[PDB]
RNA sequence: UACGGUGCUGAAGCAACAAAUGCCCUGCUUCCAGGAAAAGCCUCUAAGCAUCAGGUAACAUCAAAUCGUACCCCAAACCG
RNA sequence: CGAAGGUGUGCUGUGAGGCAUGCUGGAGGUAUCAGAAGUGCGAAUGCUGACAUAAGUAACGAUAAAGCGGGUGAAAAGCCCGCUCGCCGGAAGACCAAGGGUUCCUGUCCAACGUUAAUCGGGGCAGGGUGAGUCGACCCCUAAGGCGAGGCCGAAAGGCGUAGUCGAUGGGAAACAGGUUAAUAUUCCUGUACUUGGUGUUACUGCGAAGGGGGGACGGAGAAGGCUAUGUUGGCCGGGCG
RNA sequence: AGGACCGAACCGACUAAUGUUGAAAAAUUAGCGGAUGACUUGUGGCUGGGGGUGAAAGGCCAAUCAAACCGGGAGAUAGCU
RNA sequence: UAAGGUGAUAUGAACCGUUAUAACCGGCGAUUUCCGAAUGGGGAAACCCAGUGUGUUUCGACACACUAUCAUUAACUGAAUCCAUAGGUUAAUGAGGCGAACCGGGGGAACUGAAACAUCUAAGUACCCCGAGGAAAAGAAAUCAACCGAGAUUCCCCCAGUAGCGGCGAGCGAACGGGGAGCAGCCCAGAGCCUGAAUCAGUGUGUGUGUUAGUGGAAGCGUCUGGAAAGGCGCGCGAUACAGGGUGACAGCCCCGUACACAAAAAUGCACAUGCUGUGAGCUCGAUGAGUAGGGCGGGACACGUGGUAUCCUGUCUGAAUAUGGGGGGACCAUCCUCCAAGGCUAAAUACUCCUGACUGACCGAUAGUGAACCAGUACCGUGAGGGAAAGGCGAAAAGAAC
């Protein structure tokens, strides 16, 4: 049976990428939120 | 924006109040308008968006004066 | 000028392995480490500045270090970039 | 700033071999002093093949104290304190109660 | 070097002087990935070194 | 002969017939539901240039950098 | 010349409890009288951890199928080698993209992983291995669409959008055959080639763009012709006569 | 020529059986329907929560849909256990 | 400061110095790859491609500088359109993002209570956005009072759960005035006397006080137990030091410390004096903030829900007087009272802790305390936003079991 995460590091990176969120201004928040809690892979920017 | 250019009106927001006084959240527009000047210091037509009040502000002192009083403002003209 | 430190700053080590020594003995190719950016006419000029030797083309590649395990540690090795450099007869 | 230093002569004063005196060989960052004679510890020395190959149980010279070891006076024949004084313009160190420059 | 006895000299042969501590970096580090080199330490006051001269490099020549 | 294979020597190397969904075919014929865009390519001049500059052909020399390349890929290595 | 804690035993009180003490332990505990409380658990389909029961029970993951000999080792149905058997063969074969990321090869190991054993393995550990002018990316060009100076609009945030600039799933130039290592090969080697730029030299001459024009440039269905990949047979050559 | 016929690939999911602490949180086996189109599919976009989308079932929107998920008001409130 | 070092698991090999440029510490410098506001364009973050000009070319390429977008200024230019603007170029100056809480403004809920619920409550709270500071806001009466008077703002204890508001329900809840903390006044709307006059920002010099390295720092022995004494017994000594931590069991006299006395080459905090740059000081006189106050309609805030409801703010439509004048004294009117709006500046008393150091605890001691005493926002789960654990102890010393 077809699974609903058939990957692709394409659509990955456009949808979740690093550059995605800091062209936008909730992007950068999330980020800012990510980073106030500290963790260690930011991002799927990989 | 919605902004008089003259006279600075934001438009503001209020309660409407029914009969039952139920409240319901609604917003003031002010009576902006776009009009087209004359100046004869400039001796050419200008381009404002600007309220009744601000009209009449125009009537009152002189556009030469507002015109400076904007450029005091920074604002565009 | 830099450019003579930077042809000095390149090579790293001569690589010594099973299929560098058959290259070697078969068609007079060298087989050396050198820094990770490291272009190709940069080490070939860097070979004939410092061996002083003839060389006729380089090939290059970029090799991954393998991600291994110490204890519960996962450590990725360095990666570093490896040329095999075809000398004159 | 260290009261005991390297090629001094030692007695230690809480051990099994109180009394005991011996030169001091090492002074490690620990705060530990190794004396020579003094402490002796069995090692089982488990040999490796390459290097040389003792085996059997050695002998060395563990650890003691800064605090537990006392500079020996070399003329009262027992342990002093000691401390540092300004004598010509480097700080020396000197015998306590008595007046004497080590 | 001693750091005043770098601070005596000349800028050339600074240079100069430089670009021979980095060939004798090569040497070394070419010997020691070969196998030879017992001594490895001087490896690395070799690179301390070219170091002092960078740094006079500048200072002697310019803020 | 490590015993797995290395190195050596190598004759013939044509014809007929069948033949595709492959190429001619980014064709031909027909149908209505009327079937992507810009560049590299070819050509025309404008400002300007006019000994030149360029352009064409010939000849010589040089360069073509950088990144991926192992392995699975209808699966024990992908998603479950 | 032995505290708390643990574990017994014996006295004691109406009860929560207390006291003495054997053994383990190996450095803290605290009278009396007051004070403050995260102050007393058997249940909350309570929470976390350990362990029970069913139980040495069901199952061991396609009904393609195994059998023997020789090897290795402490041990062989499963590993290596050999000989038969059996299964797929428009795949259960050969390559790729996408997706994984060392899983590939060699030596070494069997505590954990393998629904059993394991000397084996995609497991542990170390070492080795990914060679490009021509294949692909990056680069030139654009579709859907994204962003978007000015601009318009919107309490702020921001929304849309012009010039532009990105965006392959499309358009643009170039290399084949053979050989080779345990692991790469249209990349290394042998033989034979081609492309697009740069500079200079020689000879003929008007070049010049972002502007114009052609070209790129395009649907479905049908049908026939020419061919080839490829296969069958005969010849040719080598070996055989069972 | 045909939203033509029979029928593989491909897409589905009508019947029965086996499954039900499965081999599998939707399958397998033997049959079945469409198979030149109102088809199917690879890649890349776009529409979003009282909103999207819908040859329309209140169906699907990451195994969640008469109003997704995540955090926050929040230790909501509970005349009930 | 210094006789010991090469950060730790984590031992080694190789060397450095021991009387002074071995190491460690402290100020100031230099270097600071690539991403990142990301700033030359682009992008799937940590990458791809440039261009302009210089000067090095071994002639194939090098290395460095700059090149975003806006605001403001300046200068060359500069269209339809004569002029002249718009526009364009160049330079200079500034802005940009990150950050825990507080503050101010722009928006702004519902669950809940009312034992239903719509007015109301929750609450201008949660959340979103903008902006700045070490605090921010306010702030110098067109104020309160009562015929007595006070003097800007802010904050705390009262007044006071009081007058009031309110489906007169649930609930919300003042002020006047009293006691404290802290104290501060100004300038423009303008002219003649005046130009370093009473100040404040920014520079140096001078002193002191602190900060960023540090130094000295007291006083004891014997005997039994025991593995070891810091315990017991005995005999002394220090204390402006008996805070604390360690040492083979509990140490004032063993070590580091503490009280105490100091100490800065350099760089900066603070106030103080001494000079530059700007600035006016203070008088005599005239003025005294117009589409504004007030109004009609519709909202909002003051405890106050349109009520009999004064006051302020306003979206809309109007519209005075201008000190012979105007506001306010809780419908409103007359007299009295006090003040002069339509322009601004201002320290302290106040809320806060991302962070730095000391110090405290009838706070916790591994299922507790932060989620994390340990290489924890880690392993793992999710496309994603997000969720998110488990896991301390040998000994005094590894003397970690040679054979």
């Amino acid at each position: 049976m077809k699974r609903t995460f058939q990957p692709s590091v394409l659509k990955r990176n456009r949808s979740h990428g690093f550059r995605a969120r800091m062209a936008t201004k909730n992007g950068r928040q999330v980020l800012a939120r990510r980073r106030a809690k500290g963790r260690a892979r930011l991002t799927v920017s990989k | 924006s919605r902004v008089c250019q003259v006279t600075g009106k934001r438009p503001v927001t209020g309660n409407n109040r029914s009969h039952a006084l139920n409240a319901t959240k609604r917003r003031f527009l002010p009576n902006l308008h776009s009009h087209r000047f004359w100046v004869e210091s400039e001796k050419r037509f200008v381009t404002l968006r600007v309220s009744a009040k601000g009209m009449r502000v125009i009537d009152k002192k002189g556009i030469d004066t507002v015109l400076a009083e904007l450029r005091a403002r920074g604002e565009k003209y | 000028m830099i450019r003579e430190e930077r042809l000095l700053k390149v090579l790293r080590a001569p690589h010594v392995s099973e299929k560098a020594s058959t290259a070697m003995e078969k068609s007079n190719t060298i087989v050396l480490k050198v820094a990770k950016d490291a272009t190709k006419a940069e080490i070939k000029a860097a070979v004939q500045k410092l061996f002083e030797v003839e060389v006729e083309v380089v090939n290059t590649l970029v090799v991954k270090g393998k991600v291994k395990r110490h204890g519960q540690r996962i450590g990725r090795r360095s990666d570093w970039k490896k040329a095999y450099v075809t000398l004159k007869e | 700033a260290a009261k005991i230093r390297r090629d001094d002569e030692v007695i230690v004063l809480t051990g099994k071999d109180k009394g005991k005196r011996g030169k001091v060989k090492n002074v490690l960052s620990s705060g530990k002093v190794i004396v020579e004679g003094i402490n002796l510890v069995k090692k089982h020395q488990k040999p490796v093949p390459a290097l040389n190959q003792p085996g059997g149980i050695v002998e060395k010279e563990a650890a003691i104290q800064v605090s537990n070891v006392a500079i020996f006076n070399a003329a009262t024949g027992k342990a002093d304190r000691v401390g540092f004084r300004f004598e010509d313009g480097k700080k020396v160190r000197f015998f306590k109660s008595n007046s004497e420059t080590i | 070097m001693k750091a005043k006895e770098l601070r005596e000299k000349s800028v050339e042969e600074l240079n100069t002087e430089l670009l021979n501590l980095l060939r004798e970096q090569f040497n070394l580090r070419m010997q020691a990935a070969s196998g030879q080199l017992q001594q490895s330490h001087l490896l690395k006051q070799v690179r301390r070194d070219v170091a002092r001269v960078k740094t006079l490099l500048n200072e002697k020549a310019g803020a």
